[PDB]
């Protein structure tokens, strides 16, 4: 069973990267060069501090 | 015959080897089927069964008798039973379910199959002796009014029939030897012959008779099977720590 | 005396505080690779045959093990650095039963290409052989085995993933190459795999140039477990 | 040209195969005619060489 | 030692045999130990099993190493696992527990003895590797350092100490052929080697070193004995419907 999908094709605008400008309240597409695939952030403790960029 | 196919035919299954016959048998048994008890009395050694090798319905030889040759009384095949030892010199070859061990027992069954056409007749009769061998009066007993006493199979020639004869175990020891055990002197530890538990007689009750037609066949193949109910092996060695003789044959 | 077997313990200290293998950085390290590495070169016009209409340029033995090493000094990712991980994690095992997926890269066409898969192919070579001086009857393209043909105006990279497919309970890596069994063609090998173009138009002056990635799958898997080859280090490829 | 049995032309699209096979014999005889043979199936033999009844 | 009679010695049996140990093993096993499953999928005919016959424990060679031959990395004995065929000439014997049949599987159990003195020194290790005969890297990896990292006893000769080594069935058909099938290209269908699961090493660990006196032993012997937990077989055939041919020995 090989069932056809004709399903209409949707209009899309390609682009090269993604935006240069946003820095936060938005997420950035990018391929990670880890073992692990998936969402990834650095461990941290105590001995390391949050950012102090307030 | 009837069908698009021919007659149904009856079947026999054993392991690994199926038998077709397409008439009706004519059987009869040895002696009265049982079960040992008194083997384990003479081995201290755990016995052994092979049942996928020793139910199996083997092949040994089939021998074609003439007009010519067919007369009455002549024996067709007169063998020491069991003995089914075929090797390239006269020489228990290892080839099929058959062991190089010291004790053995089992009970044998023994099928005929003979195929003649519709138009010829004669009669085959198989019998079994017990330790027919050792009798003094063996030579004497071959003569099919004898063979009609002992336990038989009666083939007819006119009809396409199978036979089967049952032949239980009966023996003096009661494991048999498949080998020689040869220093012995004959007043006292006579040489002992290896699964000499009877002999096995066919032969002719009534003379083959055939058409007087030049085309038509004036001989037919006599072919045999044997199998074992239930075997035991208690004798363990190296398959030539003892060494087989060359069978004596003993004909009339 | 098991491969791990410790009869008297002298430990003068406790271990080590334990760590995840993903805490103090961020990823689970075990023994598990889907990491893509090369395994060929480029191709130039004076290979192919004089009649190159489905009569494929690559015949690509397929092996957990990669292929086998040869040193050139055009190619120097060979000579100064051995193999990558794969054929040395798979050096330490005995039998596989998974597919590979291939990542396969052609840039000098702007033409279709198209890869084909013989699992049942005997894999009796540990190299791949090019255009003319490929073996007759192979490489050309086969009509009933599983293929996929691409554009490369649309995409120069070919990413497939070839199955199982060996009438046997294993898969024998780490094979000999030379002299014979029946478990070295049609049970070591996933089979071979032909690269060839669509058309029969001849190739560009500049040549064309094919690297193949590959990684492992899930359905792999790494059986038994054998001792360690000796190694050799990359650091000492100066002296 | 071959006249291949449907068992053997499907096969040929197939890489592997397994499974038993049914032999049919049918003869050209009447009532008349009489005899018996013994088919025999031996493993890992191709040739008959060294093949007997026995 | 202590008692009118020596120490209690540990006691092994199985069918038909003892086998006698005075000391505390080490072992190890192959791979994981499992239950075949895909073996009936390999073959239609119904397969065998012979305990009394498999279970044995068999003693196949014995090989002596003196010091003038103890080196690092020495070999004492390489040879195809599992392959335990011995004839009077170089030619798998009926003589034993063995068959001549297509095809087989089982489990197999290695046992090394090895009786020295309470004053010479020295280290054995007896190690396995599943079809190494068919790497790329055989002859590479006969050294005792890379013995160390596959399944492998080791044996003392400080101390009189005995081994044991599982090894379970892993192979690729899953069933191995006892004989061969010898009609094929080198490009297809190419020679196949009878009973070839592996290379059974063992070698020194450790130089023998003796006593430096005369009248001092200077070999040691070094017996070996095999056994199979649970042998299967599904290639019934004439004992020479095929034929053996005489062992392709490998050695480095």
């Amino acid at each position: 069973d090989n069932p056809p999908d004709p399903t209409p094709a949707k209009f899309f605008v390609p682009i090269p990267s993604h935006s240069w400008a946003h820095g936060t309240n938005t997420s950035e597409p990018t391929n990670t060069l880890r073992l692990d695939g998936g969402v990834v952030g650095v461990g941290r403790s105590d001995d390391i501090g949050t950012s102090d960029t307030a | 015959m009837d069908r698009p196919e021919g007659s149904e035919e009856r079947t026999v299954q054993t392991s690994n080897v199926v038998l077709g016959e397409t008439n009706i048998e004519s059987q009869d048994i040895a002696s009265k089927e049982y079960s040992p008890t008194w083997d384990r009395l003479a081995s201290s050694e755990v016995s052994d069964e092979y049942p996928m090798l020793t139910d199996r319905w083997l092949f040994w030889k089939s021998v074609k008798w003439e007009v010519n040759d067919s007369a009455f009384g002549k024996m067709l095949v007169q063998e020491k039973f069991p003995q089914s030892w075929v090797q390239m010199d006269v020489n228990i070859p290892n080839f099929i379910p058959f062991n190089i061990h010291q004790y053995m027992r089992a009970d044998f069954e023994v099928k005929i199959y003979v195929n003649p056409n519709d138009f010829v007749s004669g009669w085959l009769i198989m019998a079994f002796l017990y330790q027919g061998s050792e009798m003094f009066d063996y030579k004497l007993r071959r003569n099919p009014a004898a063979l009609m006493q002992m336990p038989h199979v009666l083939v007819n020639v006119g009809a396409a029939n199978e036979a089967t004869l049952k032949i239980p175990y009966r023996y003096v020891r009661p494991f048999m030897r498949c080998k020689d055990i040869l220093r012995g002197d004959n007043l006292i530890t006579g040489v002992t012959e290896p699964l000499n538990m009877g002999v096995l007689f066919v032969e002719v009750l009534i003379p083959f008779r055939t058409s007087a037609a030049s085309s038509a066949p004036k001989s037919l193949d006599v072919s045999l099977f044997v199998k074992m109910t239930n075997a035991k092996f208690t004798g363990m060695v190296d398959g030539s720590i003892a060494l087989l003789s060359k069978p004596i044959a003993l004909p009339e | 005396t098991p491969n791990v077997m410790q009869p008297t313990p002298l430990l003068p200290t406790t271990n080590d505080g334990r760590v995840t293998f993903g805490e103090a950085f961020n990823d689970l390290k075990d023994l598990a690779r889907r990491y893509q590495l090369y395994w060929e070169g480029t191709i130039l016009e004076g290979n192919l045959r004089a009649i190159r209409r489905n009569s494929a340029l690559v015949q690509l033995p397929l092996y957990p093990h990669g292929l086998r090493i040869q040193p050139d000094v055009n190619n120097p990712i060979w000579n100064i650095m051995r193999d990558g991980h794969i054929p040395v994690i798979s050096s330490g095992f005995r039998y596989f039963r998974g597919g590979l997926r291939l990542r396969i890269v052609v840039e000098g066409l702007n033409s279709c290409v198209w890869v084909q898969h013989h699992p049942d192919r005997p894999s009796i070579f540990s190299r791949p052989i090019i255009g003319r001086y490929i073996a007759a009857k192979d490489a050309y393209r086969n009509h009933a085995y599983a293929a996929y043909v691409q554009n490369m105006s649309v995409n120069r990279t070919i990413e497939v993933e070839v199955p199982f497919y060996q009438p046997g309970l294993y898969g024998m890596l780490n094979a000999s190459d030379n002299n014979t069994s029946f478990d070295r063609l049609r049970f070591t090998g996933l089979g071979d795999l032909l690269i060839g173009i669509e058309g029969e138009q001849p190739i560009p002056k500049e040549g064309i140039e094919i690297s193949v990635y590959y990684s492992i799958a899930d359905d792999f898997s790494f059986n038994i477990f054998c001792g360690f080859p000796p190694m050799v280090y990359c650091d000492e490829t100066y002296s | 040209q071959y006249y291949l049995p449907p068992i053997s032309v499907v096969s040929s699209l197939y890489a592997y195969t397994r499974g038993s096979i049914k032999y049919k014999f049918l003869f050209g005889n009447n009532p008349r005619h009489n005899a018996r043979l013994l088919v025999a199936y031996i493993p890992g033999i191709s040739s008959d060489n060294r093949l007997t009844l026995e």
